[PDB]
């Protein structure tokens, strides 16, 4: 988005820290081109005198202003996608009770017991549990108060800027391209999923190419369902975005909120409002307090769903801005935030769609970086969706999500202290699809030290997961 | 590779 003012005022929100990711026995064997993100601007592994603060907020290239005709076109696409969205999800999007906002309904998970509470609770030294009874289902003093100022449109807040402690490619580590989380006040998170909770729960339960959303999916079992759908089509695309979150223009954001979350579709009048507050945000980064117009905080509730909805409207917007009489059945797509797989029997030129995405402020490149030219003919077994490649299993005949061996080496090479064993179990579920031999090599440094699930114990489990009959029939 | 990184996130967590 557009940074309207940089200001150093009063307080200093300490976000500087050391990584708790420690190298494992795997790191010495594999030596990945991967390492923990730079969480302090004085990291020795940083490139020549490059300031970490400088790069972090440099994603804000501005707020792209759309013309009255581009706005009217985006509105039509937003109304058309929302028509499809609410036709298959229903209009049971009534406000979620204080209880259901905490505990979560069927589809929507419970709110996190104790994560970062946001502001001004961090400038007070207290937890999520010190504000809300997560065991009960209701809140505390200031939260039921904040509930009512949100109810009365009065509420104003500030986003707390966190540093993402994660493994990243060493090039991005050296460049200091550490990703950031914008932790919003816990009452905002609570009230957002009060307004759009049942909708988000419906989104998860109905995930698939029909709604154009992979949010709520189980890649272990849903890869078979997704893989067969996209195999039918002539051309498949692997689209890539440059800072997808920060580049959502205020015009596109406001219109989407106006068209999808209408009171006509069963939403509370404050469903449109609470999401509109995400347009113009205040960011607390240590001594700095920066106001940002446009883009969306990467860490709010339903952040993956909002970006999915936007990604769906973008593709429809761009195609209609180029081709004649483009409808929703002209193509098919599934998206998770910025991750996206497009398919059509038509030979669509995505090399020509570049500037039509630039009218939104988004830059589309092919994920397959080769010559960076959107080529035709690509199949389902070419794309990378959710870091997972689509592969036909030679044993059962079903699609399986395979991660690149270099990526799986990176996950295993770094882990927080005293978590190795549980992470080895968790990553083993991801690594089982790479084959019996690769599974052996990936876990070779861990033998005699930790419990490694036998390749067969995870394969036989996976077969029962994809189809309950598939294991019984064999 | 642009901003799109190879190893970071799958999903949010388990359903
Ligand atoms: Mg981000
Ligand atoms: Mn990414």
């Amino acid at each position: 988005g557009l940074i309207v003012d940089t200001r150093d005022v009063e307080e200093r929100v300490h976000v500087m820290r050391k990584t708790k990711l420690a190298p494992t026995v795997a790191h010495g064997v594999f030596n990945p081109e991967f390492g923990p993100a730079a969480l302090s601007n004085k990291d020795p592994r940083l490139n020549e005198g490059v300031v970490l603060d400088e790069v972090i907020f440099s994603k804000h290239k501005g707020d792209t202003k759309m013309s009255a005709e581009d706005k009217a076109l985006f509105r039509r696409c937003a109304a058309d996608y929302a028509s499809r969205l609410h036709s298959v999800l229903g209009t049971a999007n009534a406000p979620l009770s204080i209880y259901e906002a905490i505990k979560g309904v069927d589809g929507l998970d419970a709110m996190e017991p104790d994560t970062a509470p946001g502001l001004p609770w961090a400038l007070q030294g207290k937890r999520r549990g010190a504000l809300i009874d997560f065991e009960n289902g209701t809140v505390g003093p200031e939260v039921e108060a904040a509930l009512k100022l949100m109810e009365k449109r009065e509420y104003k807040f500030a986003c707390q800027t966190f540093l993402k402690d994660e493994i990243r490619p060493m090039e991005k580590v050296r460049a200091g391209k550490t990703r950031i989380v914008d932790v919003l006040p816990v009452e905002h998170i609570l009230y957002t999923r009060m307004m759009i909770g049942r909708f988000c729960a419906q989104m998860h339960s109905n995930n698939g190419p029909q709604i154009g959303s992979a949010v709520g999916c189980n890649p272990d079992v849903d890869w078979q369902r997704f893989g067969t759908h996209f195999a039918q089509y002539r051309n498949v695309w692997d689209v890539d975005y440059s800072a997808f979150d920060a580049n959502h223009c205020s015009d596109a954001m406001n219109i989407m909120f106006e068209e999808v979350f209408r009171t006509e579709f069963g939403f509370h009048p404050n469903a449109e409002w609470i999401l509109k507050t995400l347009v113009n945000t205040e960011h607390a980064y240590e001594n700095k307090r920066i106001t940002v117009e446009g883009g969306m905080p990467s860490g709010c509730s339903a952040t993956s769903i909002i970006n999915t909805i936007l990604n769906n409207i973008y593709v429809l917007y761009a195609l209609r801005r180029h081709y004649e009489g483009v409808e929703l059945d002209t193509y098919t797509m599934i998206s998770y935030g910025d991750d996206i797989v497009v398919a059509s029997d038509y030979d669509l030129d995505f090399e020509a769609l570049k500037p039509h995405f630039k009218s939104l402020g988004q830059t589309i490149t092919p994920a397959d970086k080769s010559d960076k030219g959107f080529v035709l003919g690509h199949s389902i077994t070419d794309v990378t969706f959710l870091k997972r490649h689509f592969h036909m299993d030679y044993g059962t005949g079903f699609y399986k999500p395979v991660m690149a061996s270099k990526t799986l080496e990176a996950i295993l090479s770094f882990a927080r202290r005293g978590t190795i064993q549980e992470k080895l179990i968790s990553v083993a579920g991801l690594a089982v699809h790479s084959g019996p031999d690769e599974y052996r090599r990936l876990f070779e440094p861990f033998q005699g030290l930790f419990e490694i699930p036998s390749y067969r114990s995870l394969y036989l489990r996976w077969v029962n997961a994809v189809c309950g009959d598939a294991a019984a029939l064999e | 590779g642009p901003y799109a990184g190879p190893l970071e996130r799958q999903r949010p967590l388990k359903v």
